[PDB]
């Protein structure tokens, strides 16, 4: 039942290309809504020449609902789906449990048609939060929450080919990206629980008729134990596209596959047990088991602070390699021409007042200052909108080939990197706009275009903000123009489609084997694990649910 | 050969990225009492 | 080369690393001061204090929304404050410059926020809870509560107001 003899001898090199093309869909459909999203905070009322051109749109809310849960949760969870899965795969050279692996992209399918119905309709335009009280329909809380399951197959499918290679090649450690993939996969099944707990425990009953009101502050607890690791989720892959294939896209080498495995092992350790740092300004939670939180989500940092050295060290490597000037002449070296390259190291660049803010939003008291101010939505944008986003979106200049076979045409490359170029100019233009209008007290979920002098003070950064979104509307546009042509192109040349995937070597030493093998008992981490997100939503998941004060849903809207 | 002067560099930036913003929004903490 | 420089990659690394941890810890040292004086008075209240919203703007503190401040110590005023689907209760409320001010919001509806322009009262408020949270208005003016959280299309309108007084 195929062709491309490609598929007949590996055909999950097509449950990764559906996983994927649902993908960036739901990409398109979302980045449409920002442009327009753009120009509110740019003081500037746009809503009507969308109203009317998908007047299936109502509010302005109806929108970031569609922004929010297509490309947080969507476009993001889609490509952990094909990267974290895809990949272990090829260096194991082993065929994932084809079933599994698609019984996932079905599910997918369902879980986001059943939850887009109502989602275009407004009986669920309840933010991508869907926070507890206002309520949703029902078949929102079933679709996302049949969507997420999903990857619960997935964490089998690798955990499954991580085991058959244990096994089939006993005594050798595990190789290094399925390494990646399984500590990520492990790490975000003790994630999950949280959210998964809340549909179960929660917003499914009570969203069936089957109790009249749900408790805010658990649902809302339980709701961030996800709501954090999640981004993990959203970024560890593009860490993985960066670690172990940036480098030889620059001609270079990863520099230390230790150094990865540690950050990796660190992410599964850390990103669990932090979410209380998204809690700060609720109440009923304990300063304490804030101030716990606080300090661990610093810890988390030391993976990211970490990729960076090992990242640039390593760009850098190969940019001298490549003739590398003076102290900055690495730069000036490497690939500027090959968007797999530019993409995500534009995306890297502004990941530095990303992870800053960062580090500021979870400073605890400091979280006060920003907290629900523009200063959220430009602080993520760096993050997902931007180096997850364009990691992925860059991703498609290599592994999209390696998916079909129409290569990169020098129309579609050099189209490839203007999209990229906008895309990260946009993005950072609109940080700065979002970063300083939450410094003045935009807030956000606003529709700050229809209270137009509320906000007097965030003059000039509001100039930013509109100027971000003709940039990104344009570079979007641009976008869709390019996405479409390399997978609509009826060009098929199949050899490269089978070109192994540009892994790079990894500069390898001494201190490897001890450290390396300190970090493969995949085991007594995946439970020292567990003891940290129990110790730290222990104590309060208990003080909570003994004073279970639930209350009914409204719908303001 | 030596000293990865460029990795240094860029997180040289980075520390100083990660201070401007943590220290200001500390004034700004700070200004709000 | 090469295998010169990962005798090198890996020393930097922690070169880099320890001071990382150094940097990170002048922070929560930092975070722990604030934590010291005053200025955490924003933190909400920890320990809980359950209500009912369909009845809260019925019996209770907050029902009457003049009797919402309550000189509730020698310095302290209390203010029973109700963040509800699309306006703050009282409006203005009036409180005086050099005293402890304890808010106690709440909701007969939605989440809400309480985002007091100008200062670091920022605050959820859960239908269900009682956000506690207290400040020293040390200044007087109109202040602007900003709700900054979602509660449906009234959202980007809902706005209060304090006046501490001279
Ligand atoms: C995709 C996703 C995201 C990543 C990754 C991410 C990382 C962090 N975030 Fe965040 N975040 C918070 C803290 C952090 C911290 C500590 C990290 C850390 O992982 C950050 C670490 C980053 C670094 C330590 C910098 C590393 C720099 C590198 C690695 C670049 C190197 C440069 C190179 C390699 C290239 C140079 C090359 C040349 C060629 C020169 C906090 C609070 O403490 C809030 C809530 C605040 C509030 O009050 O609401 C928050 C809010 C959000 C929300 C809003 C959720 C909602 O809607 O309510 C989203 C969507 C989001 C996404 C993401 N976030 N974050
Ligand atoms: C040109 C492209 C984009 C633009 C102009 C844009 C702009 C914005 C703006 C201005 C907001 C603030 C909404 C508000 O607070 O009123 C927002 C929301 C948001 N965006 Fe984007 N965004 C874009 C692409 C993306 C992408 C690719 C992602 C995912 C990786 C993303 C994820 C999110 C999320 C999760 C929210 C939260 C809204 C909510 O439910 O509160 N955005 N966007
Ligand atoms: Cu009440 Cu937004
Ligand atoms: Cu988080």
């Amino acid at each position: 039942s195929e062709i491309s003899r490609v598929y007949e001898a590996y055909p999950e090199k097509k449950a990764t290309l559906y996983f994927l093309v649902l993908g960036f869909l739901a990409l398109i459909v979302g980045s449409l809504f920002g442009p327009f999203q753009a120009l509110n905070y740019g003081n500037v009322d746009a809503y009507p020449l969308l109203k009317r051109l998908l007047p299936f749109v109502q509010s302005y809310y109806q929108g970031l609902t569609l922004h929010g849960v297509l490309n947080a949760i969507v476009f993001t969870q889609l490509f952990a789906q094909a990267i974290m899965v895809y990949l272990p795969a090829r260096e194991l050279n082993m065929r994932p449990n084809m079933g599994l692996m698609w019984l996932s992209w079905w599910m997918a399918f369902i879980g986001l048609v059943v939850a887009a119905l109502p989602l275009l309709a407004n009986e669920a335009t309840v933010l991508y939060t869907f926070y507890p009280p206002l309520k949703g329909h029902w078949a929102f809380y079933l679709g996302a929450s049949v969507f997420v399951l999903s990857t619960w197959v997935s964490i089998y499918i690798v955990l499954d080919l991580w085991r058959r290679w244990k096994a089939a090649n006993p005594g050798k450690v595990t190789p290094l990206v399925t390494y990646m993939a399984v500590v990520f996969w492990l790490m975000w099944f003790l994630a999950s629980l949280g959210l998964v707990l809340e549909a179960v425990l929660f917003l499914l009953p009570w969203s069936f008729g089957l109790v009249e009101g749900v408790d805010p502050l658990v649902a809302r607890t339980l709701f961030w134990w996800t709501g954090h690791p999640i981004v993990y989720f959203w970024l560890l892959p593009a860490y993985a596209i960066i670690y172990t294939i940036l480098p030889k896209q620059a001609g270079g080498r990863l520099v230390s596959d230790p150094m990865a495995r540690l950050a990796f092992l660190l992410f599964l350790l850390l990103s669990t047990p932090v979410g209380f740092h998204h809690q700060f300004a609720d109440p009923g939670i304990d300063p304490t088991w804030k101030m716990i939180h606080s300090v661990l989500t610093l810890f988390v940092a030391v993976p990211s602070l970490m990729t960076a050295f090992t990242v640039a060290a390593s760009l850098e490597f190969a940019g001298r390699l490549r003739g590398g000037r003076g102290l900055f002449g690495w730069i000036r070296a490497l690939p500027w021409d090959n968007p797999a390259f530019v993409a995500p190291v534009l995306g890297l660049l502004g990941f530095i007042p990303g992870g800053a803010g960062g580090i500021v939003n979870a400073s605890f008291t400091l979280d006060y200052v920003v907290h629900n101010t523009a200063w959220v939505p430009g602080h993520f944008h760096l993050q997902v909108a931007s180096l997850v986003t364009l990691t992925a979106m860059g991703s498609l200049y290599w592994l999209l080939p390696n998916l079909t076979g129409k290569p990169i045409s020098d129309a579609q490359r050099r189209l490839g990197l203007a999209v990229v170029w906008l895309w990260f100019l946009g993005m950072m233009i609109m940080a700065v706009g979002l970063h300083w209008a939450g410094l003045l007290n935009v807030p956000r979920r606003a529709y700050i275009a229809q209270v137009p002098d509320a906000y007097p003070h965030a003059a000039v950064p509001m100039v930013f903000n509109v100027l971000a979104g003709i940039v990104l509307l344009v570079a979007l546009l641009l976008f869709i123009y390019g996405l479409f042509s390399v997978l609509l192109s009826r060009e098929r040349k199949p050899e490269l489609a089978e070109a192994p995937l540009p892994f790079a070597e990894v500069i390898s030493g001494p201190e490897d084997r001890r450290l390396v093998l300190a970090m493969d008992r995949i085991g007594f981490w995946f439970a020292v694990a567990a003891i940290l997100v129990v110790l730290a939503y222990g104590p309060t998941l208990v003080q909570l649910f003994g004073h279970l004060n639930p209350v009914p849903g409204w719908r303001l809207w | 050969e030596e000293k990865p002067k460029g990795a240094l560099a860029v997180i040289l930036v980075l520390t100083l990225t990660i201070l401007v913003f943590w220290l200001g929004v500390y004034a700004v903490f700070f200004a709000r009492g | 080369d090469q295998h010169k420089a990962h005798k090198a990659i890996l020393a930097y690394e922690k070169g880099w690393l320890a001071f990382s941890l150094a940097m990170l810890f002048v922070f929560i040292a930092l975070i722990a001061y604030t934590l010291a004086t005053h200025t955490a008075g924003v933190i909400p209240a920890g320990k809980l204090e359950r209500v009912d919203p369909t009845t809260v703007r019925q019996e209770g503190p907050w029902a009457d929304p003049a009797q919402a401040v309550v000189q509730t110590g020698p310095n302290q005023y209390t203010v029973y404050v109700l963040a509800f689907a699309f306006g703050y209760q009282p409006n203005p409320i009036e409180v005086p410059q050099g005293a402890e001010i304890v808010f106690k919001i709440t909701s007969p509806d939605v989440i809400h926020g309480f985002h007091v322009e100008g200062t670091n009262i920022n605050v959820e408020v859960l239908p269900g809870e009682v956000s506690t949270v207290r400040y020293t208005f040390k200044r007087p003016g109109e202040y602007r509560i900003i709700c900054n959280q979602y509660c449906g299309l009234g959202h980007q309108n809902m706005f209060g107001t304090i006046v501490v007084k001279e």
